[PDB]
């Protein structure tokens, strides 16, 4: 697969996974701006996309991130569609693509150019959805690692009482409860602050989850 | 170059009596340039940091004369002024070590007052401009920044208020932005009152009469009136100046020169 | 409004010298704090009121400074600021007007962001792949949160969304009380009438009122600042 699609319609969570592996090694770095198309000056950004992605072709290993690609999923949109034609004629272009890689991220899978949603170019797609009682438990068990806890351990009320979220909101809320545990400056961390603080702060993230 | 030692203005010159009708504004700017000199310790006893400076801008009028005023009235130690002509020069970047060495001379001259004229030379960048961005951002870091001191005198004189960055960066340190308010119908008689120490003036001359028939005749043009008075007094071999003698020079220098301007 | 100065003093002081507890309870130092909201609160003046409480190495840095004429200055300033920040001890540096350069627009009528947001995304690379980032903190503040990058939702990135709910005049008499507790003022200050008179004013405008009170105090006859010179300054400049 030479392309992936990451749409977390509830909240987010793709940026900490792409940030997990990419922050781990990523083997390289290359970033494409979501607003790299407005082009106040003359509309000659095509040669600079050929230059940038030509440098990506110059590097044998390469991973390219395109975060928030729903902004260009709509002469305002004319040059946007010109950069989209650069995407078409540079992914399906003429180059040895046996080693390059790229990852495209978005927010909502509704305005993602169903003409671009044609398979072949976007080979991979992973929908991050409501709690399946497995992924939230796994991500909770791996986020509970670096944080310290007491002997009393509970997870059913944390997976059950936190809905509509992912590992990103669970990371910010669990680490928020940990910051309440450092606001209690004790030598242990009982999960009472996790139940009440993850409950209330998670409800605040449900209020401001827009 | 030799401008670094030319920054000193010895040989006192025009005194307080060239105020062009700004009887209140001369206090609204004297309060920072000359008031903190009589009793500097009492401002420290007040608790507040001594004032920084004011902003003079707008029309030219009789500009650059108030610096001579600040030279004559300051009878202790003349100050340093920095005209904007030394900023716009070939091989930019000299103004950094230049402002650091005139600040060094300011610390060597027991807190010498520093003046900055003609900000419109590099003002209004509206971002070849990066070399100007260095001189103006470093200029803000040396003037608006408290690096030398929040102290005695900072001021910018100009003919255009279009300065983008200094207008939004002055209120933190600087204050008291006032217009120039060039003299009209009530200041030219006082510029004649300071020109009373020129060539002998007959008591028949009425300063208001010579100062009311000359619209748009600030200190420069009436300074040329008092110059052509003695000049034609030499061309006519006159011993005393009288307005009825050089009235042709007056209405000539204002009318014959106001036809095309 | 003391929870936004106390929450900030905590959020910038505790990640400085609590490494012992950071290794006793496994807590990471807070990095991202969003001091957004309407003007008047003086995010730069209050960030100076907290930076003075820290007194660390402060370096100037604004939002639209990335907008230049030539190429190569953005990486020089980002990698220079994180070169001295990455080299020296952990300090405190406050920036402002982050939304002026981190704003995306569907309409392509007029916007830059090519190298401003490509260099800004190089800065977000230095905050994206650099886990040893426990060094010098970069406090960010915006003037409006209408448009915001959805990728900025993280504990290391902007999380402490501090809003300004039109602070009361008493809060302006608290930050103005800190900005006026140094002068030799006669100890008759209720702060209530002079707080109530300072309506719809900014922080630098209140400091201009205090300076204006410090101007005529020489010619008022008394060497100690009085109570009526504050309202005299209010009616004087504004």
């Amino acid at each position: 697969p030479k392309g992936c699609l990451l749409y977390g319609p509830p909240g987010t969570g793709k940026t900490l996974l792409a940030r997990a592996v990419a922050s781990q090694l990523d083997c390289n770095f290359l970033k494409v701006v979501s607003s790299s198309i407005v082009d106040k000056y003359i509309g000659e950004s095509a040669r600079l996309i050929r230059e940038m992605f030509n440098y990506a072709r110059d590097h044998q290993p390469c991973i390219i991130f395109m975060d928030e690609i729903d902004a260009i999923g709509g002469s305002a949109d004319r040059e946007i569609q010109r950069t989209l034609m650069e995407l078409l004629n540079q992914m399906d272009g003429f180059d040895t693509l046996h080693r390059v890689k790229m990852i495209m991220a978005t927010n909502r899978p509704d305005t993602l150019d169903p003409a671009l949603l044609r398979p072949g170019r976007l080979d991979r797609k992973i929908h991050i959805d409501l709690p399946n009682e497995q992924a939230r438990l796994d991500i909770l068990k791996i986020h509970a690692g670096p944080i310290t806890k007491h002997g009393e351990i509970d997870y059913e009320a944390i997976v059950k009482l936190s809905d509509g979220f992912n590992g990103a909101d669970l990371r910010n809320v669990c680490t928020e409860a940990g910051m309440f545990a450092i606001r209690a400056d004790h030598d242990f961390v009982v999960q009472e602050d996790f139940m009440k603080a993850v409950r209330k702060v998670a409800d605040s993230k449900k209020l401001e989850s827009k | 170059p030799t401008v670094t030692m030319m920054q000193v203005e010895e040989k006192p010159d025009v005194t307080y009596s060239d105020v062009g009708g700004c009887k209140e504004q001369i206090e609204k700017l004297r309060e920072v340039v000359e008031t903190p000199l009589l009793h500097p310790e009492r401002f420290v006893n007040l608790g507040i940091e001594p004032p920084k400076g004011v902003l003079l801008f707008g029309p030219p009028g009789t500009g650059k004369t108030l610096c001579a005023r600040a030279v004559a009235n300051r009878t202790d130690a003349c100050f340093i002024r920095v005209i904007g002509s030394e900023l716009v020069q070939k091989y930019v970047g000299e103004g950094a070590r230049m402002v650091r060495e005139l600040f060094e001379m300011a610390r060597t001259k027991k807190a010498c007052l520093i003046f900055f004229d003609e900000i419109d030379a590099i003002g209004g960048a509206r971002f070849g401009d990066n070399e100007v961005q260095r001189t103006m951002l470093e200029l803000i870091n040396q003037l608006d920044g408290f690096d030398p001191r929040g102290n005695i005198k900072v001021l910018m004189a100009t003919n255009r208020p279009d300065t983008l960055d200094p207008a939004l960066m002055r209120p933190g340190r600087l204050d008291r932005k006032i217009e120039f308010s060039l003299p009209d119908l009530e200041g030219r008689t006082h510029i004649f009152k300071i020109h009373a120490r020129s060539m002998s003036v007959e008591r028949d001359i009425r300063f208001e009469l010579l100062a009311r028939l000359c619209p748009n005749s600030t200190g420069a043009e009436i300074r040329s009136v008092c110059t052509e008075a003695g000049m034609f007094a030499i061309r006519a071999r006159r011993k005393i100046a009288t307005e009825k003698d050089f009235l042709e020079a007056v209405n000539k220098v204002i009318k014959s020169y106001a036809k095309f301007s | 409004l003391d929870k936004q100065i106390q929450e900030l003093v905590e959020a910038i002081v505790l990640p400085m010298n609590h490494k012992e507890k950071f290794e006793n309870l496994g807590i990471q130092p807070p990095k991202g704090v969003l001091m957004y909201g309407p003007p008047g609160t003086g995010k730069t003046l209050l960030a100076r009121a907290c930076a003075a409480q820290t007194k660390a190495t402060f370096l100037k840095l604004a939002g639209p400074q990335l907008v230049q004429m030539f190429i190569g200055d953005g990486a020089k300033l980002v990698r220079d600021a994180f070169a001295l920040a990455k080299e020296k001890a952990p300090s405190i540096i406050f920036i402002d007007e982050l939304d002026a350069i981190g704003t995306k627009r569907f309409d392509s009528e007029k916007a830059g962001d090519r190298e401003v947001q490509r260099t800004m995304l190089e800065l977000l690379n230095q905050l994206d792949g650099f886990q040893p980032n426990t060094q010098v903190k970069v406090i960010a503040a915006t003037n409006r949160v209408d448009i915001l990058d959805p990728a900025l939702l993280r504990s290391g990135r902007l999380d402490r969304k501090i809003e300004f709910p039109m602070p009361n005049e008493e809060a302006r008499a608290r930050i103005m009380q800190i900005h006026s507790r140094k002068m030799n003022v006669s100890p008759d200050v209720n702060y209530e009438e002079l707080a109530r008179c300072t309506d719809d004013f900014n922080g630098a405008q209140c400091k201009a009122v205090c300076v204006e009170a410090g101007m005529i105090a020489l010619r008022r006859g008394a060497t100690e600042l009085t109570h009526e010179d504050y309202m005299e300054g209010i009616l004087e400049v504004q």
